[PDB]
């Protein structure tokens, strides 16, 4: 309910966030990865089929996501639970390591290496998103389903449904007021059945879109605003933190996870 | 199940903030919960340091964070102000002081140190007394 | 003195924060607050007699209805399933001890 | 003890038995629906084709076409709803795993 | 009662702190016997 604003200084102890924090040069406060997201996604009226505009505009959604990101990177998890309290980033990350059960001296002994690995990982996902297009199928599919349903609904007006002509003006112009009634009933029944089918499918689709938005809400609350102990919930492996990013008709998370790498055999008691 | 029969660590699940407990209540065709939550209220700015180097070694807090008002250094809980004297039980030693970026100079006290100093003074007094007879 | 106005909605009260690399804020006092939450658990049971509704007390309409197969049986089964599900919901939510 | 208990009573696995039985019952009713007249003079298309001249034969077929199309739509809608609950249980199972 | 326990010594951080004090006390006693 408060829009925290990022500090002008970018001294985070070596960590680099330029690729997730919005860039003022663009007319909209849209980050670079966000721009890749909207570029990948490729987002009737005459028959009464109208489309309405959303209440929350894309700029306001960007304002929300930027406020969330700034609050996280400045204050840890406190801003979701109470009054926001500032804390150094090099201490917040040590708090996360204490959370995952690794003692805090590791950060103070490996800060530069961890920062370099973090930045390299961000660069890797930058490249992966700029390269592959099969990632955004989970959104392109919903767009395609909606377009296909509307297209078939339009196309349905061309069928006879048992009448002598598919055009309401032709039949009304060729037949008098008496026998036209027989042909006009079949058209009404057929088109009414088509509308019923379309509405029912829309009801089911909307229910699933809502179930996904509720899962997304729980993930946001439990991953971004704090640290989650659940296994394989906020990304595979040992969780540290997360970053939300907007996208057309959706949201994209960048889970940051800790994974052990190099083991050795020992003798125990 | 997750709120009434126990305590849930999930953020913003059993009420907004730091959860403590809950109460169910009946209603027509439904249920109503009375979430009871803890929220911090009044904050103050302080000066901090990631580690403390006293005998050429880096000390780190076992529990709490290093805090100072400008003249003396203490450890405090995360969510409530409660200063305490820097002692051995509060800190654990690991590594050297060079790798810690932003380490801050200060002394570190040992609670065993004055207990041993009291016995040393008693022993010195006893030694001095032993020369009297 | 009252009129309909139009304005760009405010996202919220703007609040800048003072980040620094060596300062922390630690709370010294707290409040205990209690907040309510409401969830529906079940809805009213309802059963509709298919043949009664469609052909009230008329033998001719009953006979003409008999041609349409098992639609009435399907509807009765569906509504009975909903009715049982409601009691299942109340049992699950409340009977935990 | 668990092995003995599972080897004793059959009321435990009703959860999976019902998943099988609902599908079997629905498809069985779908098959049964082919025997109804739907207002026609015969339930066998071959007979309506063999009898009557080409024009009227098709008219009776239409009554049959409308009825069978309605039956198919009903079956498909019920399948869509059932699939959603199976997937909701599958998501719960994945989270528990 | 524990299965597979393995023999080894267990060390004390207080033990050398008292051992150094005991050695200092012994040296002080030796010094005190000198005059
Ligand atoms: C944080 O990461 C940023 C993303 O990599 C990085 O910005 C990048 O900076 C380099 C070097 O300044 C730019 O590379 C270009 O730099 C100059 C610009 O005139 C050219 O002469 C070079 O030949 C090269 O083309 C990247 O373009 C730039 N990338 C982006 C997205 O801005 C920051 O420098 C990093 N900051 C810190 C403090 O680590
Ligand atoms: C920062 O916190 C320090 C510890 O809380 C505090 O030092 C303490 O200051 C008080 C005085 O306010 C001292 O109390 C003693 O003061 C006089 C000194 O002669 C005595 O006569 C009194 O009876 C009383 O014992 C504490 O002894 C002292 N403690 C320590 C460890 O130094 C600082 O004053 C605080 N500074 C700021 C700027 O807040
Ligand atoms: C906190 O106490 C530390 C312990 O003394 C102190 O470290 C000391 O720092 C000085 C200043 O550099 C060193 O003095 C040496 O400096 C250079 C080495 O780069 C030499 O050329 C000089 O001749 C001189 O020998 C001390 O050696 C060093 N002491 C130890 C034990 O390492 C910190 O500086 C203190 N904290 C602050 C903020 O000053
Ligand atoms: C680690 O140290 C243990 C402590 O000494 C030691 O236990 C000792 O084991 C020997 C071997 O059995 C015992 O010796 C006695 O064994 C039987 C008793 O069952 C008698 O018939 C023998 O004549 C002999 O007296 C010691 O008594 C026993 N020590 C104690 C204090 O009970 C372990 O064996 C050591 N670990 C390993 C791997 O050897
Ligand atoms: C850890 O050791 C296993 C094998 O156990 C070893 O057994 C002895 C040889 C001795 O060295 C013990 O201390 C060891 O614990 C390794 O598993 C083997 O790996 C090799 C390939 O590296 C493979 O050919 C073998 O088939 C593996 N063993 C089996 C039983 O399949 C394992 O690689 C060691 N871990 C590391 C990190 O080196
Ligand atoms: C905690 O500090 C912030 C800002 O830091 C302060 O900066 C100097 C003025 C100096 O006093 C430092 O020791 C402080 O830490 C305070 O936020 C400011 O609040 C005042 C009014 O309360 C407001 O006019 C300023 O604009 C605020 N600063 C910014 C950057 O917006 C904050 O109030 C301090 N907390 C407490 C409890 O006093
Ligand atoms: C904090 O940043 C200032 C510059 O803004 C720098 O001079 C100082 O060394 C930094 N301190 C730490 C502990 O990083
Ligand atoms: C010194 O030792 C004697 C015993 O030898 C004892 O009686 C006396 O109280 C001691 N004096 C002090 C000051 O401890
Ligand atoms: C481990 O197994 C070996 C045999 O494979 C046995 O000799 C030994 O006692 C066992 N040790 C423990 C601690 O179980
Ligand atoms: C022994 O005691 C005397 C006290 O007269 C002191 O001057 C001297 O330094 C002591 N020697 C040692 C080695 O402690």
């Amino acid at each position: 309910k408060q829009i925290y604003k990022t500090p002008p200084i970018k001294d985070f102890g070596g960590f680099n966030f330029s690729q997730i924090l919005p860039d003022p040069s663009k007319p909209s406060k849209r980050s670079p990865i966000e721009d890749l997201l909207f570029n990948k996604v490729t987002l009737q009226k005459f028959n009464g089929l109208t489309v309405l505009p959303p209440l929350l505009t894309d700029e306001m959604i960007a304002q929300y996501t930027s406020a969330l990101l700034a609050g996280t990177i400045t204050s840890g998890w406190t801003f979701g639970a109470g009054p926001a309290l500032q804390i150094p980033f090099p201490m917040q990350m040590a708090y996360r390591f204490n959370g995952i059960g690794v003692t805090q001296n590791v950060l103070y002994e490996n800060q530069k290496l961890i920062a370099n690995q973090f930045n390299s990982a961000i660069g890797k996902i930058q490249d992966s998103l700029s390269s592959t297009p099969s990632a955004l199928g989970k959104l392109q599919d919903v767009v395609n389903q909606n377009a296909q349903a509307l297209n078939t609904l339009v196309k349905q007006l061309s069928s006879n449904f048992g009448a002598i002509s598919s055009v309401l003006n032709d039949i009304l112009s060729r037949l008098d007021p008496p026998e036209a009634e027989v042909q006009i009933d079949r058209l009404i029944t057929g088109r009414l059945q088509s509308l019923q089918t379309y509405v029912t499918q829309q009801l089911i689709r909307a229910a699933e879109i809502r179930a996904s938005a509720n899962l997304a809400a729980i993930k946001m609350s439990e991953c971004v605003l704090g640290q989650s102990k659940r296994v394989d919930f906020c990304g595979k492996g040992y969780h540290l933190m997360s970053f939300p990013q907007s996208a057309p008709h959706g949201v994209v998370f960048l889970h940051v996870t800790y994974v052990p790498a190099q083991e050795k055999n020992f003798t125990t008691a | 199940s997750e709120c009434v029969l126990g305590q849930s660590k999930r953020v913003d699940f059993c009420g907004k903030g730091y959860h403590l407990m809950s109460f169910p209540q009946s209603a027509p065709h439904g249920v109503v919960f009375l979430h009871v939550t803890y929220v911090p209220a009044q904050e103050k700015n302080f000066t901090t340091a990631p580690a403390i180097c006293h005998d050429g070694k880096a000390h780190f807090p076992r529990e709490g964070v290093f805090v100072s008002n400008g003249t003396h250094w203490f450890v405090t809980q995360r969510n409530f102000y409660e200063p305490q004297i820097i002692t051995t039980h509060n800190t654990f030693v690991s590594g050297n002081c060079d790798v810690v970026i932003g380490i801050v100079n200060n002394t570190v006290y040992d609670p065993l140190q004055p207990e041993l100093d009291s016995f040393k003074e008693e022993l010195d007094k006893y030694f001095k007394n032993h020369t009297s007879p | 003195s009252q009129s309909i106005i139009a304005y760009t909605m405010s996202l919220g009260a703007e609040n800048s924060v003072a980040y620094s690399n060596n300062s922390i804020a630690i709370p010294t006092n707290f409040t205990i607050s209690v907040t309510t939450e409401i969830l529906p658990v079940s809805m009213t049971k309802t059963s509709v007699d298919c043949t009664m509704y469609i052909c009230g007390d008329s033998t001719e309409c009953s006979n003409l209805l008999l041609q349409y197969g098992s639609f009435c049986t399907q509807l009765n089964r569906a509504l009975t399933g909903i009715a049982v599900e409601q009691d299942k919901n109340t049992q699950e939510v409340f009977a935990q001890v």
